[PDB]
């Protein structure tokens, strides 16, 4: 039944994606299984059926114009309402495997931050504050849980690091302490 | 028996020393570290976040510091630049189009107040390529003769063979024992 063929060409579209995200999208587009718009590619990645999260992360981390548009659309598919920053980050970083290059993490955190702030207005005074703090949380996860780092950051150091990021002033110590404790006691889960 | 670690054998149980390694993408940092660890691999439990590439000889560690990203996150780096005795700057000497971009990155790291006292070792890497700038040419393009109050050295290297790594680290070791 003209449909099982559709399943074969989809399963083929997803594996290729897992081997090479760009080629798998091209294959899916060419075989009319997926619309070549950033919005539809993003939905496809977000649903993530049968997709390796490392391949999703690698695609979202590219700098080409379409990939940037997809990342924007991908983050728009996340609902962060009534989540604290760490809970929102956990949900976000569950949907793809974060790349390790700082330029990619930076771009991903800024995009995350814009959305976080829209979903949770007035929690931060500016999206910049949310963006810088989110990045410092990624730094904190790395510091605390990567075994190549021997001299682990304590609370005091984490507090000192975020000095000045609230539009030249400070965030409250208890907000930073709660972030610190959440990451220390539960690293970001490996997808 | 790690030839590079033996260079630092007698520092003086002195205090941990920390060296950061910086350079544009593709300059050769990862490749150098593979040589400094002598090609030995481990399966490491994964961690979400930044790639951390470090080699520890004990009494001394070398860590790649990725300078990518926007300027707004750089205030966060400050405490890590605090206990740093040396900076290794690696440049792709064949990349004539990005040498000014490398110079600007170097110059911004060297304006970090926290690095005021760090020694500087420049690896002018990729000397095996036929149109590579040599060490004397890189020195000019990076503006190293305009540096003041900075102990600096430039070493020609080929990271894929390891050539020059020993000689630059030997220079570095002699700087760090002398303080
Ligand atoms: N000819 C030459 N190449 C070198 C030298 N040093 C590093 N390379 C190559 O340049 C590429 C970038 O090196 P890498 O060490 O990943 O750079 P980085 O970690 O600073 O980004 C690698 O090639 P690939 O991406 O092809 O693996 C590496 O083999 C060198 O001295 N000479
Ligand atoms: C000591 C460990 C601390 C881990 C957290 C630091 C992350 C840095 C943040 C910077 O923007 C890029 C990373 C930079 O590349 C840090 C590398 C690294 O090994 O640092
Ligand atoms: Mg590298
Ligand atoms: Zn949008």
């Amino acid at each position: 039944s003209k449909t099982l063929q559709r399943n074969r060409k989809m399963a083929m579209g997803r594996k290729k994606f897992n081997m090479d995200p760009k080629k798998g999208i091209q294959f899916l587009v060419e075989n009319e299984l997926l619309q070549n718009t950033p919005e539809e590619i993003a939905r496809f990645l977000y649903k993530g059926e049968g997709l390796n999260k490392t391949a999703i992360g690698d695609y979202l981390g590219e700098r080409e114009e379409l990939n940037l548009a997809v990342l924007h659309a991908f983050v728009d598919l996340h609902e962060f309402t009534d989540l604290n920053l760490v809970q929102a980050l956990r949900q976000f970083l569950w949907s793809f495997r974060l790349p390790g290059e700082a330029q990619k993490i930076d771009r991903m955190m800024e995009a995350f931050a814009q959305r976080y702030c829209l979903c949770n207005p007035g929690v931060f005074q500016s999206t910049d504050t949310c963006y810088v703090l989110s990045y410092s949380v990624i730094m904190l996860n790395t510091d605390l849980h990567n075994p190549n780092v021997r001299d682990k950051m304590g609370l005091e150091r984490f507090v000192a690091m975020n000095r000045g990021i609230n539009e030249g002033g400070d965030l409250p110590e208890e907000l930073l302490r709660n972030l610190y404790d959440s990451i220390r006691n539960e690293p970001f889960k490996i997808p | 028996g790690n030839i590079f670690a033996n260079l630092f054998k007698g520092l003086f149980g002195k205090k941990e020393m920390r060296i950061l390694m910086v350079g544009l993408d593709a300059a050769g940092k990862t490749t150098i570290l593979y040589k400094l660890k002598l090609g030995e691999i481990v399966t490491t439990i994964p961690t979400i976040g930044f790639n951390v590439e470090t080699v520890e000889y004990k009494n001394i560690s070398f860590t790649v510091w990725d300078v990518g990203g926007q300027d707004k996150i750089r205030p966060l780096w400050r405490h890590y630049f605090q206990n740093t005795q040396g900076l290794i700057f690696v440049v792709d000497s064949n990349d004539r189009e990005r040498v000014n971009e490398a110079r600007e990155e170097l110059m911004r790291m060297l304006a970090e107040d926290e690095l005021r006292d760090a020694v500087l070792l420049v690896f002018a890497n990729k000397q095996d390529l036929p149109n590579a700038m040599n060490a004397a040419e890189i020195t000019d393009k990076l503006g190293l003769h305009s540096l003041r109050h900075r102990n600096w050295y430039i070493q020609a290297t080929c990271a894929t063979s390891g050539d020059g790594l020993y000689e630059g680290l030997d220079w570095l070791s002699n700087q760090l024992r002398n303080q």
